[PDB]
């Protein structure tokens, strides 16, 4: 993996040394170029991974979520260069650091062979998003969304850690070619009860599981919107990759165990869609419909058949992808009217028409319109839900209407009806926002024609 | 009813102020050393006979 | 509209002598900033 | 104070710690003791205040409490043992009161009622003196007599000075009050994994040295003592608001930074034993740690606080003070992480 | 706990059994990083000071780049002389006592039994 | 052990629990600090002179002459407290709180 | 740098360097006593010199070009605004006078440094000593408040602590209606408008607290207006004076090397101006901070140290 | 703006628990879920019992 | 010390109610005596009445707790005659925290209690039945 | 007696009053052409149908269409000879060590 | 002549600059001759020429 780790490594003195006018063309040129070439890593055969060396392996998995990041971090500096054009130069590079910094903790995040480096730089990345969160935020609150999201996920994994450090005292090994033949029964005792909660706490935390949802949409509201689009697209994934990694050791007591951990998943994916029914801010209810949705990667990743696996990773991406662009849309409007409310700004279809299609094409990807990418994750979760046990699909069903009512509401509110009388600083559509809502938009399209390349590593 | 206050006092507040309290009461010293030492007295007169910890 | 910057509120919250000013720690002034805080009457009498 | 005196007590205080590292007599242990009792006594009263008046008086009366705990058990091993060597030792109680005088001397609690006055009462140089040195001695001789001491009193020590110095932490707004509740807490974590193996004492020694020896550097480049000072180096430098939180995040125990080299193989050296809920009890403490030092990056980078019109002034005159080996010593509290197995040099 | 080892002869830094190792080549990855620490602080020396970061003083970077290499690769040697150390001191005790550390006969899994809990 | 031996013990301890129990006075407890020193003193000569050992006699009265070069110490940390403080009560030392 | 305990170590003990003629002298008096000469005479015969009175701009005169710096970079008030309206709600008198306190601290450490290096007296004008009763005079007009008095004291009370009083002291007596005659004969548009009882309560305040306090640390010569204009009688009182007044005598090499050692190190002696005691006058905001430092950071010869500036014509800065 | 700041954010700073707030949180946050973990594992217990007995028809199910 | 919790230990759980109970007591007796002396070490009492009525208070609610906890667990294990089930210890844990809510007159305090020490009698019992250790030693 | 003397906050600034041709990159109209220009490049015309064209010719995913071949092989063989199509036994059934019961 | 007056960093001290280079080449050249030490030593010590 040293092919893409020494360009992000040698792109950090580019925008050291780029001059005062041309740091943000020669980022997003060389983070497309970088791009481009992170297609090299589908060399995928139906029996082995593609494990590059001794601590570097990227199977079907991680492959797709490795190219969301580093095409999300060109999207990420075209969402976020507007605001800091008054920013200083010395604190713009220092932003657009963090962002490549953030990038080469993820990219190093989910093809570490060992477990222990998995979490070194899973938790790595800890520090640039506070340091965003907490710098570059736009109100009072962004100090307390330093704390809620740091003291809950490090309060997830200080147990999870002396686990893993406890397997590499009973396994040996904790690399991820090993333990797939090493890997042991576990018996059912409150020992292994405990590390069981112990190995999966930490990515229930960062998923986020109901209950311990407080720390999203606190961290939301603002942020800026860089910071958004990789909390809410990639940055929820490293609980999805917690999963699919750590499942395989904690066999077979996770089945007569997981009950309370659906039935939370499950009714607090009802309550937060219902809180999504009833909000006031874009931000929150986004941020919601998110904890929804990894709610429901929770109960299909917690089933574990591989229909759920494939819906669990398809619903992964889609809902990345889909969140960052709804990100992109609530920031363009705070951007216009200088509010998070909903009611605010009303009727914008008589004035902005390129903002209202991509407010429909959001709202119709958001309720999982088929044949979108979208739609098969949550149709496999839906049928591996069912195979599961029956009366689920009860628990389903009235979500797919509620996840239908706000995602149009949401649109409505903010698109239909009589526009706002005092409001005259409507803006028409800066190529700059339009082009990142179409790179936003158009993969999410694509991947429906050929959907085999983000179908999990059981494909 | 639950996700503004009982989720949001359950875990985060009640550990705060459970710490609030804590710290409040353990840097509470009036900085005399007659305290201190007679601390220091009752510190060793514990470990020595009701912990017993030279067997 | 523009980052929220703290006031002197904020600060002045920061500037007590504990963090949480509890019951007892009410009279607890702040230390100094620059960290600096009967002769024998004899009579040579007559005798 | 004079230079050359200052250079002649300068050389008796290391001259008494390196007396007590490469001594085998424990006459010639406590001789070393007390030339660094005698020579770090007048360092605190360099300023001639009555602060550091109160500050010596608290510390002598401990130290010398320490010393007369040290000689009995030393008379009491001989006693049972009739020989010197600093070797394991031959009584039960010898160890007891050895052990509390190590204690005492450190500063470990429940006796860490002296390390907080100590340090507010005096300069930041002695403050460093203090803190570092004095750390140096009393590990050599517990390093030395690991054999004979008690685990459960050890332990139980070692957890009480984690929850004790985080509860402290939390609750103070100078600067120098933090640094001994976080020397506590540094404290615990080194001591929880002497019967273990003393190489993890010893490297944890050696971060939490360079950390602070560091952070107490930033204060005198600063020349800040408080918290509102602290928040006001903003307008002054901005390299030093950078060093300052990338350091204070090395302390809280964050990876990719050093902090989190020794902790993590604390617990390395703890599972092997099966000692499993003692390193989430600590670490949990850590986490209080790390919330207090969350607060204090809070307070001077993270946010810039207003300030006053004087220090256009200061904008006019660079640093000229001399900073003694600081990127160094800031590299070093940084990115020690990628050259973890290095610890197999102290072996 | 190597202090046995280093018991008779003390204070030596490298002794005669690691000259019989293979040094570090000067194109360790370790040591380039090590030398990309002394570049970085001789940069932080330049950014603390008030001075141009990347042109002033190019003899204190060079004098930080050398003494950081140097430092490096004498610990990286007596770091890689330890871990000799350590693996023949195993081997050395694990030849000189079988009878507490026997052999294992792997079993093949045509006759070995296991229990198959089924997902559904 | 002995009789003599239980005798300087219970003297140090007795000492030593004058010392960690104040009574507003601080050259007192440096008086309790040297009473303790007495009764280390006592125990090692004995024992020394018990066990024959001549060549460790130079540690009892070393120890001794050590114990002057911190008293005195303590009597110089005393007139400073007077040089500030009219008199040496320990409750008067409370300063360092804040 | 130059100086360090190193130096002391190797012998340089500053009681070789002064002589006889190691004086410390400044001039104080009303606002046109006449001593703007007077002082400078004092440098001119006999073997001295006289930096003029530190202003808003000296610290922008002492380092750089020496070109004095705009209003915003340095100070951010003014004189004659001050002159004007003096009961503004901005605070801009406390502001011009606390930025003309900070240039005495400077001046009076620069002069102090001069004088332990090179043994020579050096002459002043209104030193840090006889400033605060300028802000008497504020306290006695309504024009500042309680609050920033008590600012004022703990500044002076915690930077003077570590200084010693000048040799001599010379006070010119000129009376109120012939300094405001003076004063409307100046002839500037914008001294129009000082009232006499700021002149009252200087002259009061002067007399009253000041000389009872700095007659026993110093020595000072009571002149008259008249007899101002006459050297020779000053200069004959300055070479006939005792020296036994004062701490100027218990002072030996290494109390006048720990002055040296806190003096040249400006950062030290500028430290506790800025202290965190919150004001509304004297506080500046966040965001005007940071523009006002960028503004200052591109500022030709400010970027960078003094002597690393490559937009000023330096050389060999990648061999410094 | 000041209807937003009373709908979330002053909501805690003025809650004050009592036998009201904490007998609904109670009722509205325990109970749906233990309704439904007991719906849901007689559920299991009795599709497993099922299963186990060869009863449940599971002819074609091959897709999981 | 290490003999009341040994005798607490000695006795089948849920087998004879008086004698653990009283042992209980016993231990949260010498743990009130503690915190007590701890108390009015650091904290200067204002009489020796004061101090002597805060001693006793503090020796009723530890020795309340620990009666009550006891008690509490002894009727748990009797009723639903299952030894071996740390259930029974989380009842306990509870009657506690109600103890310590009554004592200190306070309700969040007591359900905060009840949570927290039912966790730690929890763990305590799991403790006991899988053989953990909270002072492990040294093996490697 | 105004607390914390601060410039007034500024008002949001317009990007098509001094250049109505902006495409909200920059107030330069070169740099606001050549990262329009950059963007649109290297975002479309070069990820996007380029990627496209890879992955829809991309060799053989997982062998999925080999999957078919053999196994257009295999049952072309048992269905030749009389074979069961596939087994319930997934091993050679008498090479297995049953366990004692 | 732009600053008022002489800053003693605005001169290059070329003492100061030679003895750092001639410490950089004498810490080079040492470091040199002792890896080709060690390494011939290495092939001395086992032969493998
Ligand atoms: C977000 C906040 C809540 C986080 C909750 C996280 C999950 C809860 C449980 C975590 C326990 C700590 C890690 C244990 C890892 C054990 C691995 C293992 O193999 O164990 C077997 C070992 C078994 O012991 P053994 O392996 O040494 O024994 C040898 C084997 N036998 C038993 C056969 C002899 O388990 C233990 O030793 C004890 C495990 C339980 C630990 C209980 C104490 C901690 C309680 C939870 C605290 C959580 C943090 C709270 C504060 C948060 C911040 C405010
Ligand atoms: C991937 C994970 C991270 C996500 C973010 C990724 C960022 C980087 C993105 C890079 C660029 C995009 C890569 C993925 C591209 C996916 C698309 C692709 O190439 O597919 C290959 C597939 C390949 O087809 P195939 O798989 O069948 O071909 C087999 C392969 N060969 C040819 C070798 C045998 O392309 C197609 O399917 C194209 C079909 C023809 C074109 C469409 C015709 C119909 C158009 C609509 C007509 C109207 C219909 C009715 C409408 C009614 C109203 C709605
Ligand atoms: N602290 C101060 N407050 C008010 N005015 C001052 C202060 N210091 C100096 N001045 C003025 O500075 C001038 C001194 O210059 P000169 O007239 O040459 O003596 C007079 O106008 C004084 O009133």
């Amino acid at each position: 993996m040293l092919k893409y780790i020494i360009p992000t490594m040698m792109l950090m003195p580019l925008t050291w040394l780029s001059k005062n006018s041309m740091i943000w063309i020669n980022t997003t040129l060389h983070s497309l170029l970088i791009s481009l070439t992170s297609l090299l890593l589908l060399n995928q055969f139906g029996d082995n991974s593609l494990n590059f060396s001794l601590t570097f392996f990227s199977d079907s998995l991680s492959t797709p979520l490795l190219i969301l990041t580093m095409w999300l971090l060109p999207l990420m500096l075209m969402a976020s260069q507007h605001h800091l054009s008054k920013e200083n130069l010395a604190r713009k590079k220092l932003f657009i650091s963090m962002l490549i910094l953030l990038q080469l903790f993820l990219i190093m995040t989910f093809t570490a062979t060992e477990l222990i480096f998995f979490y070194i730089m899973f938790e790595a990345t800890l520090v640039p998003t506070l340091i965003i969160i907490t710098r570059w935020g736009n109100q009072t609150e962004r100090l307390n969304a330093g704390l809620y999201f740091l003291f809950y996920t490090l309060a997830g994994s200080l147990p999870l850690l002396v686990a893993l450090i406890y397997i590499q005292n009973t396994m040996g090994s904790l690399n991820f070619l090993i333990l797939q033949y090493w890997v042991q029964p576990m018996p059912n005792s409150w020992s292994n009860t405990f590390m069981w909660l112990a190995c999966m706490m930490a990515f229930m935390v960062k998923m986020p599981l109901y209950g311990l949802h407080l720390w999203l949409p606190k961290a939301h509201v603002e942020a800026p919107i860089a910071g958004s689009m990789v909390l809410a697209a990639i940055l929820l994934k490293l609980g999805g990759y917690g999963m699919m990694r750590i499942t395989l050791l904690l066999n077979p007591i996770t089945d007569f165990m997981a009950y309370p951990f659906i039935m939370l998943s499950l009714w607090g994916m009802i309550m937060t869609s219902s809180i999504c029914l009833r909000q006031t801010d874009l931000k929150s209810l986004i941020a919601y419909s998110s904890v929804s949705h990894m709610a429901l990667v929770i109960v299909a990743i917690l089933i574990q058949t591989p229909w759920s696996y494939m819906g669990a990773t398809a619903l992964m991406i889609a809902h990345g992808l889909t969140s960052s662009m709804l990100f992109c849309l609530a920031n363009s409007n705070y951007e216009r009217v200088h509010s998070r409310t909903m009611i605010l700004a009303r009727g914008l279809q008589t004035l902005l028409p390129l903002m209202a299609a991509w407010w429909l094409l959001a709202s119709l990807t958001n309720l999982a319109l088929p044949p979108s990418i979208n739609l098969i994750g949550e149709l496999f979760v839906v049928m591996s839900t069912f195979s599961w046990s029956n009366i689920t699909i009860i628990l389903m069903g009235l979500n797919m209407v509620i996840t239908a009512l706000y995602s149009l509401y949401m649109l409505i509110t903010t698109q239909r009806g009589k526009h706002t009388h005092h409001i005259n600083n409507i803006l028409p559509s800066f190529t700059r926002e339009n082009a990142l809502m179409s790179l936003h938009m158009l993969p999410l399209l694509l991947l429906s024609l050929n959907p085999k390349i983000i179908l999990g590593p059981l494909y | 009813l639950l996700d503004l206050i009982w989720l949001e006092t359950i875990l985060p507040k009640t550990i705060s102020l459970a710490q609030m309290k804590m710290s409040t009461t353990i840097t509470s010293q009036k900085g005399l050393i007659k305290l201190y030492f007679l601390s220091f007295l009752i510190t060793i007169l514990i470990s020595t006979t009701l912990l017993n910890f030279h067997e | 509209a523009r980052q929220w910057q703290p006031d002197v509120e904020w600060a002045e919250q920061y500037g007590g002598a504990v963090m949480y000013p509890t019951k007892e720690t009410a009279h607890w002034k702040p230390p100094p900033w620059n960290d600096v805080d009967s002769n024998l009457t004899l009579n040579f009498g007559p005798q | 104070m004079n230079p050359i005196i200052l250079i002649i007590i300068l050389m008796t205080v290391m001259l008494g710690t390196i007396i007590v590292m490469i001594s085998t007599h424990w006459l010639l242990i406590w001789i070393g003791f007390e030339m660094n009792m005698l020579a770090i006594i007048p360092i605190m009263m360099k300023k001639h205040n009555p602060r550091a008046t109160e500050a010596s008086t608290k510390y002598f009366l401990t130290q010398s409490t320490a010393s007369m705990l040290l000689m009995m058990a030393i008379i009491i091993n001989l006693m049972f043992s009739g020989q010197w060597t600093v070797m394991k030792l031959f009584n039960p109680m010898a160890s007891m009161l050895m052990t509390m005088a190590l204690a005492m001397k450190l500063g470990m609690a429940p006796f860490h009622f002296w390390v907080p006055e100590v340090t507010q009462g005096i300069p930041l140089s002695s403050g460093l003196i203090l803190l570092t040195w004095q750390k140096l001695a009393p590990m050599s001789v517990l390093y030395q007599i690991l054999p004979s001491i008690n685990l459960d009193l050890i332990l139980t020590l070692s957890i009480l000075s984690i929850t004790i110095g985080g509860w402290g932490g939390l609750n103070q707004t100078q600067l120098r009050k933090i640094m001994a509740y976080s020397s506590i807490a540094h404290m615990g974590w080194m001591t929880a994994v002497l019967l273990y193996n003393p190489t993890m004492t010893l490297l944890n020694l050696i971060i939490y040295i360079i950390m602070t020896s560091t952070m107490f550097t930033l204060f005198m480049a600063n020349s800040t003592t408080t918290t509102l000072s602290l928040s006001h180096t903003w307008n002054k430098a901005p390299i030093m608001t950078i060093l300052v939180l990338i350091t204070l995040l090395s302390m809280g125990g964050l990876p990719p930074l050093s902090g989190f080299m020794p902790k993590w193989m604390i617990i390395q050296e703890m599972t092997k034993n099966d000692s499993i809920i003692l390193p989430t009890l600590m670490a949990i403490t850590a986490l209080l740690n790390l919330y207090f030092y969350m607060r204090l990056t809070y307070s001077t980078a993270l946010t810039m606080f207003p300030s006053t019109n004087n220090m256009k002034m200061k904008w006019q005159f660079p640093t000229t003070k001399r900073m003694t080996l600081l990127p160094t010593m800031t590299v070093l509290s940084t990115m020690l992480l990628p050259l973890t197995p290095i610890l197999s040099i102290l072996e | 706990m190597m202090t046995g080892r280093q018991a008779r002869a003390p204070l030596q830094f490298l002794p005669d059994e690691a000259r019989s190792l293979p040094p570090p080549k000067l194109t360790d990855p370790r040591l380039a990083y090590i030398g990309f620490l002394g570049y970085c602080s001789g940069l932080i020396d330049n950014a603390i000071r008030r001075r141009p970061v990347l042109s002033a003083g190019l003899h204190r970077q060079f004098l930080y780049i050398t003494s950081f290499v140097f430092v490096g690769y004498y610990l990286l040697k007596r770091q890689d002389y330890m871990y000799a150390v350590r693996d023949h001191d195993m081997f050395s005790y694990i030849k000189s006592h079988p009878e507490d550390f026997p052999e294992k006969d792997k079993k093949t899994y045509r006759e070995v039994f296991e229990e198959f809990h089924p997902v559904r | 052990m002995s009789l003599v031996y239980m005798n300087i013990m219970m003297a140090f301890t007795v000492s030593l629990t004058g010392l960690l129990m104040y009574r507003s006075h601080l050259m007192s407890s440096l008086l309790c600090l040297e009473g303790m020193m007495l009764s280390l003193f006592i125990l090692a000569t004995l024992m020394i002179l018990n066990s024959h050992f001549t060549l460790a006699s130079m540690m009892p009265i070393i120890l001794l002459v050590f114990a002057a070069c911190e008293a005195a110490l303590g009597l110089s940390l005393l007139v400073m407290v007077s040089n500030t403080y009219g008199t040496d009560y320990v409750q008067n030392l409370n300063l360092l709180q804040c | 740098l130059q100086y360090g305990p190193l130096a002391y170590i190797l012998g340089e003990k500053t009681t070789k360097k002064m002589t006889e003629n190691s004086k410390l002298i400044t001039v104080d008096g009303n606002i046109c006593s006449g001593k703007s000469k007077l002082a400078k005479e004092v440098a001119e015969k006999l073997g001295l010199k006289h930096f003029p009175e530190a202003g808003i701009h000296y610290a922008d005169s002492t380092t750089g070009d020496g070109k004095p710096l705009p209003v915003r970079f340095s100070g951010n008030c003014s004189l004659e605004k001050f002159y004007d309206d003096p009961k503004s709600n901005d605070g801009n008198s406390y502001r011009l006078q606390a930025w003309l306190y900070a240039s005495r601290l400077l001046q009076y450490a620069d002069a102090l440094e001069h004088l332990l290096s090179t043994g020579q007296g050096v002459v002043l004008e209104r030193s840090i000593y006889s400033d605060f009763v300028f802000l008497e005079a504020m306290y006695r007009q309504g024009f500042i408040r309680k609050q920033c008095v008590d600012h004022y004291n703990q500044v002076k009370k915690v930077t003077v602590c570590e200084y010693l009083p000048p040799h001599v002291v010379i006070y010119v007596d000129v009376p109120v209606s012939e300094v405001q005659s003076r004063i409307q004969k100046k002839g500037n548009p914008h001294e129009m408008k000082i009232t006499s009882a700021y002149l009252q309560d200087i002259e009061n305040v002067y007399k009253g607290t000041f000389l009872p306090e700095m007659s026993e640390k110093c020595e000072v010569l009571q002149y008259s207006a008249w007899e101002a204009e006459d050297a020779e009688k000053v200069v004959e009182d300055i070479q006939y004076l005792k020296y036994d007044k004062g701490p100027w005598l218990d002072q030996d090499d290494r109390k006048l090397h720990n002055l040296r050692m806190l003096v040249q190190d400006k950062l030290e002696v500028l430290n506790y101006t800025s202290i965190p005691v919150f004001l509304p006058e004297v506080t500046i905001g966040a965001h005007q901070s940071d523009r006002v430092f960028q503004e200052f950071t591109e500022l030709p010869g400010r970027k960078y140290r003094a002597g690393y500036n490559e937009d000023v014509g330096d050389k060999w800065i990648w061999l410094k | 703006i000041r209807w937003t700041c009373a709908r979330s954010a002053n909501v805690y700073p003025n809650f004050r628990p009592n036998t009201k707030t904490s007998l609904l949180g109670a009722l509205f946050g325990i109970g749906p879920l233990i309704f439904w973990y007991y719906v849901f594992k007689t559920d299991r217990d009795r599709k497993e019992k099922l299963i186990q007995e060869g009863k449940l028809d599971r002819t074609f199910n091959i897709s999981y | 010390a290490k003999t009341l919790l040994h005798q607490y230990w000695d006795i089948p759980e849920g087998t004879e109610c008086h004698r653990k109970t009283y042992a209980a007591t016993s231990i949260g007796g010498a743990s009130g005596l503690v915190v007590s002396a701890y108390s009015v070490a650091l904290k200067t009492p204002t009489s020796f009445l004061e101090g002597v009525a805060r001693t006793g208070r503090y020796t009723f609610t530890a020795a309340a707790i620990g009666a009550i906890f006891g008690l509490t667990s002894c009727i748990s294990a009797q009723v639903r005659e299952k030894p071996d089930d740390p259930l029974n210890y989380l009842i306990g844990g509870c009657a506690g925290g109600l103890t310590l809510g009554a004592r200190t007159r306070s309700y969040g305090i007591g359900a905060a209690a009840c949570a927290y020490m039912g966790l730690t009698a929890a763990l305590v019992k799991m403790g006991q039945l899988e053989g953990w250790k909270v002072f492990a030693e040294p093996k490697v | 007696t105004l607390r914390w003397q601060e410039d007034p906050e500024p008002e949001d600034e317009n990007l098509y009053e001094k250049n109505p041709d902006s495409h909200g990159y920059d107030k330069d109209p070169a740099v606001d052409v050549w990262n329009m220009r950059v963007v649109f490049f290297f975002g479309f015309s070069i990820v996007l149908v380029l990627g496209s064209t890879f992955v829809a010719y991309l060799p053989d995913y997982r062998m999925q269409e080999w999957a078919r071949r053999e196994a257009e092989r295999l049952v072309k063989y048992r269905e030749a000879h009389g074979l069961p199509l596939m087994e319930s036994n997934c091993f050679d059934p008498s090479k297995i060590q049953l366990p004692e019961d | 002549k732009f600053y008022i007056q002489e800053p003693p960093h605005g001169s290059p001290n070329w003492l100061k600059v030679g003895l750092t280079l001639g410490t950089s080449a004498f810490l080079w050249i040492y470091l040199i001759k002792q890896h080709n030490e060690d390494v011939l030593e290495y092939k001395r010590r086992n032969g493998l020429e």
